[PDB]
RNA sequence: AGUCUGGUGCCAGCAGCCGCGGUAAUUCCAGCUCCAAUAGCGUAUAUUAAAAUUGUUGCAGUUAAAACGCUCGUAGUUGA
RNA sequence: AGCAUUUGUCUAAAAUACUUCCAUUAAUCAAGAACGAAAGUUAAGGGAGUGAAGACGAUCAGAUACCGUCGUAAUCUUAACCAUAAACUAUGCCGACUAGGUGUUGGAUGAAGUGCUUCCUUCAGUACCUUAUGAGAAAUCAAAGUCUUUGGGUUCUGGGG
């Protein structure tokens, strides 16, 4: 590949690379902290 | 055969000069140590003949065009055109001239003959966007680009440029109907050049 | 370092034919690289090819058609099943009409769908059309 | 429907609004060297003559056609 | 062409179109099941055909 | 009707020496002449009648010592809905103006799009035969045919332009910022240009070659 | 190139044939009783094989003999237990450390020794894996000394 | 889907977004007409498409975000 | 990173040459390690000139600045450390294939100027000019090419402000 490895052993670094770079995304972020729940006074609610 | 091909080795036609283009290797002969480049000129003389071929083949020679920046050249193809029926351009070309359909010189010429197609740049140009095959008079330092037609010579010289023009004259002459091939063409040898 | 010749190689024969050069000198040679040119041959885009022996590694010489319009190898060579072919040669080729996509099968080298009609799966290896 | 054609040298097609290829008429000769009746007529892409390998591809070919004698 | 799937499922579908009135007398082949248009399912409609007959003087009276 | 072309090549489909535009496209010549077009799609007598759509009218401005001033670029899509699409582009200070330039652009422009099949000779031709992509710009655009009754996926810009060329059955996808339109359509146009460009197998047969009109017509040409 | 920036290709060309020049039709056991004499007088194979081209005028040991020169040594028994060419980059890694040992301001030399010894562990490593050095074996500075003793 | 009628006058306010309102308002408040969907239609929060904006397919890294200062090297991946 | 006096010594290096040897030993590499400008820190010298700090004279609306003159720390070497810079060819590295010409530096091959000098052919470096029916958002780029016609191998990196 061209900066991705071809591999056919790869799939361990792909998975990896992938899992590390997700986090940088705001909306992914917001979503899977905790972050989320605390700050936030409605907490999955639309209304209170 | 023989006599005329005598007549193009006594004149200059056949001395290349160093800055000699990739392309034209095979036709060149071999490297002088002195600077300058010799040209076979036995191809060139059946390429002249192809050249001919080409132009006679042509239903109207009066849409085959000459060019000519040149000072020097500008009689010879002058003459030239005279003899087989063509126009001949001299000096500027104006860059639309084929292209535009408004212009002066609106022109939708069969083919196009090029004295060096350096000097006659905009010609060879315009002629690819107008889907002309160009024959072309190439030198040392020629341009090969758009032309299907090369003929290997020196064009810095007003007698090689004339020479070449009267040989080729003489060669559409005998393929035409005009005068029978058995006998040499007497006319104007020595004599298309610049005063 | 150099790695699988083979893609390289048939760059070689794309540029070759964008280029227009009717024969063409690959430096490379293989029995794989062999059998893909008979292939080639056998589909009617390459023509004759001359193996000229050196010890060290042969050369091909190869007569170009000029019918070619992309010859490219898939690398990782993926492992396909016969059901999952359809996918692949929609994904790769320019029509299903024509252009042919090159699996090494337990019955040889050969395109996909000869390799389907046969019915084994395998590796894929390259496509050309 | 359109047919398109193909260059003589390269095998390559040609395109329909491309505007720059060419057609290049050669006209046969008669036992005097007089034009005879008969053209053979060859198709050249503009991107061979952009390159300006079209007198050398030329030369090939009418060498393969018998039209000129020094291939090269 | 000669898959079991295909052949009973293409076979099973010409039939039910044909019963639904959807395919013409030689439409038969998949190339009239992708041919057809919405008005040609309209036209299948109780209104339309009470129109059509007569019993009604428009769709909508229909 | 009575109006005058100054070509020869126009003359000669003046006076009907040429068929159809398919043999100006055959030896590849420039057109210079709406004339031309209009002879051979004939309004009322033509199978196939162009037909025309201003697809988008935009603003454009120089700026200037003492202020400025609004052109308007035009673009308008022409097709005879069978075969021959258009796309022409003027930009003129006055908008009528630009959309009369732009169909008179379109005209000349008049390009033919090869249709035929997904797969099976089962039908009548009906979509591109193989994949086509254009870049404009930004914007890569990528024509895949589908199936039969699979007609016109895409945008809304790109079903009107396939219907203008006549392709049914296709997928349309996109790379780049497709929300520059002039960009979007002319990217369209290259893959609708590249149809007659790939080389297919009914196309490894030999080519041998009709006669310039030029020579076919000379002394008529000399002529008139 | 392994460490280098160049990619130089100056190298032994070979010709096409396998068989034997014109000009010698020597006995195997004459080409082998020269290689022996070089051996017992106490040249290396490298420098036993230049010597064999130009000293004795004959073409390589492989295409005269059919059989390799380390081989023929191995086969009567007599092949050296170190590699000449570890013996020689262990010789030169020794040398920069002596001269190291001496100069504490030269990085360059620092940067070859590091990068030399580094060299030595990959060569060593495939002649372990080749078994042609003990499994226990393992290069050190301190007994390289030793080594090449 | 309206250069429709009055009143308000950066105020009141509306409006995911761009915006409208600071005095002859097509965006506010009413009224009129028009338009969309329809016994259902708004609104919010959650979640998917959209997004080839996480990218195996299928991204981007000269100048827009991004080549570790530089080199060796074990695991790793790739190896005529 | 960086490297310009003379001569010597200790060292390494690349290309060339090779009908010399090995016989897959390799490529790129998380971890870890090496070397790493300038300034700073700590110790000895040295403190010429330059000179953060600082001091005056002006300058100016004010000037704690530019300018002028002075001037400690520092600049230099030795001994430790420190570990970053627009540490920039702003382009990760290896690998193939692609296009001409003008050059230029290190070798080898041939010939003619007068053994040598020049030139020719060829390798490994290395720039420029033109051309890209090659690329790109264009600038530009012979790589940023051979990439929606998308996969030679690999490490690292970014995901609106």
């Amino acid at each position: 590949g061209s900066g991705k490895p071809s591999g056919l052993r790869a799939a361990r670094k792909l998975r990896i690379r992938r899992r590390t770079q997700r986090w940088a995304d705001k909306s992914y972020k917001k979503s899977h902290l905790g972050t989320r729940w605390k700050s936030n006074p409605f907490r999955g609610s639309s209304h209170a | 055969k023989e006599e005329s091909i005598a007549k193009m080795l006594i004149c200059k036609v056949h001395i290349g000069t160093k800055n000699l283009e990739n392309k034209m290797k095979r036709y060149v002969y071999t490297r002088a140590k002195d600077g300058v480049h010799i040209i076979n000129l036995a191809k060139t003389y059946e390429k002249l003949q192809l050249a001919a071929r080409i132009i006679v083949a042509i239903s109207n020679p009066a849409d085959v065009v000459v060019v000519s920046a040149r000072p020097f050249g500008s009689r010879a193809v002058l003459k030239f055109a005279q003899y087989t029926g063509a126009q001949a351009i001299a000096g500027r070309w104006t860059p639309g001239m084929l292209t535009n359909q408004i212009i002066q010189k609106f022109t939708e010429p069969r083919l196009l003959i090029v004295t060096d197609p350096r000097t006659d740049a905009q010609s060879v140009k315009e002629s690819a966007y107008a889907n002309i095959p160009v024959i072309a008079l190439c030198d040392s330092d020629s341009p090969l680009e758009h032309v299907d037609i090369a003929i290997p010579c020196n064009n810095k010289g007003k007698e090689s440029i004339a020479l070449m023009y009267w040989l080729l004259a003489q060669e559409v002459l005998y393929l035409k109907g005009v005068i029978p091939r058995s006998e040499p063409w007497n006319v104007m040898v020595d004599m298309f050049l610049w005063r | 370092v150099r790695m699988s010749v083979l893609a390289d190689c048939l760059k070689t024969i794309n540029n070759a034919e964008k280029r227009g050069r009717r024969q063409v000198l690959i430096r490379p040679s293989s029995k794989v690289v062999i059998k893909f040119l008979q292939y080639m041959q056998k589909k009617g885009y390459i023509g004759s090819f001359e193996i000229v022996d050196d010890h060290r590694s042969g050369k091909i010489v190869v007569n170009l058609l000029g019918r070619i319009n992309k010859c490219a190898v898939i690398s990782p060579r993926y492992d396909v099943k016969l059901d999952e072919i359809e996918k692949i040669i929609t994904s790769i080729l320019p029509s299903r009409l024509f252009g042919h996509l090159i699996l090494t099968t337990p019955y040889g080298i050969m395109d996909h769908e000869e390799a389907r009609r046969k019915h084994t799966g395998g590796k894929v290896l390259g496509f050309f059309f | 429907i359109y047919i398109p054609r193909k260059c003589s040298a390269t095998s390559r097609l040609i395109p329909a609004k491309e505007h720059g290829a060419v057609q290049i008429n050669v006209g046969m000769v008669d036992a005097n060297g007089v034009y005879n009746g008969k053209t053979e007529t060859f198709a050249i892409s503009g991107h061979v003559r952009q390159n300006g390998e079209s007198d050398a591809c030329l030369n090939r070919l009418m060498y393969e056609k018998k039209l000129l004698s020094f291939q090269n | 062409e000669k898959s079991s799937k295909r052949i009973f499922q293409g076979e099973a579908l010409l039939r039910r179109m044909v019963r639904q009135g959807l395919l013409g007398e030689n439409e038969e082949k998949l190339d009239y099941v992708l041919g057809l248009t919405l008005p040609k399912l309209l036209e299948r409609r109780l209104q339309t055909k009470v129109f059509k007959l007569g019993l009604a003087k428009s769709v909508h009276h229909a | 009707k009575n109006w005058v072309p100054v070509t020869k090549l126009g003359r000669l489909v003046k006076e009907g020496k040429i068929v159809s535009i398919e043999e100006i496209y055959l030896h590849s010549l420039p057109i210079k002449e709406y004339q031309i077009i209009d002879y051979f799609f004939q309004p009322n007598e033509c199978s196939h009648p162009l037909k025309d759509d201003v697809v988008k009218i935009m603003p454009v401005q120089k700026q200037t010592r003492a202020g400025q001033r609004t052109r308007f670029k035009a673009f308008v899509a022409i097709g005879d809905g069978n075969g021959h699409c258009g796309l022409g582009v003027k930009c003129a200070k006055e908008v009528a103006t630009a959309i009369r330039g732009a169909i008179i652009s379109a005209k000349l422009s008049l390009i033919p799009v090869r249709r035929g099949y997904w797969g099976n000779k089962i039908g009548d031709p009906h979509t591109v035969p193989m994949k086509v992509s254009g870049k404009c710009g930004s914007v890569r655009i990528r024509l895949v045919p589908a199936p039969r009754g699979t007609q016109i996926v895409g945008a809304p810009t790109t079903k009107k332009m396939l219907n203008f060329a006549g392709i049914k059955d296709c997928f349309s996808s996109s790379c780049g910022k497709t929300k520059t339109k002039g960009n979007f359509l002319r990217a369209i146009f290259n893959a609708l240009s590249k149809t007659y460009g790939y080389l297919t197998p009914d196309l490894w047969k030999v080519t041998n070659f009709d006669k310039s009109p030029y020579e076919e017509w000379s002394d008529f040409l000399e002529t008139y | 190139r392994m460490y280098g920036k160049g990619k130089g290709i100056s190298s032994s060309t070979l010709p096409y044939k396998r068989k034997q020049p014109s000009w010698l039709k020597q006995k195997p056991s004459e080409i082998e009783d020269a290689i022996i004499k070089l051996a017992k007088k106490g040249q290396t194979p490298s420098q036993i094989g230049a010597t064999l081209r130009d000293n004795y005028g004959i073409p390589q040991v492989k295409s005269v003999t059919g059989n390799k020169i380390l081989r023929i040594l191995r086969a009567q028994g007599i092949a050296t237990t170190i590699p000449e060419d570890l013996y020689f980059l262990i010789k030169k890694a020794v040398s920069m450390r002596k001269h190291l040992e001496k100069n504490k301001k030269d990085k360059d030399c620092k940067f070859r020794l590091i990068l030399t010894e580094s060299k030595i562990h990959r060569i060593s490593r495939y002649y372990k894996r080749k078994k042609l050095l003990p499994s226990n074996w393992k290069y050190q500075s301190s007994t390289a000394s030793a080594l090449i003793a």
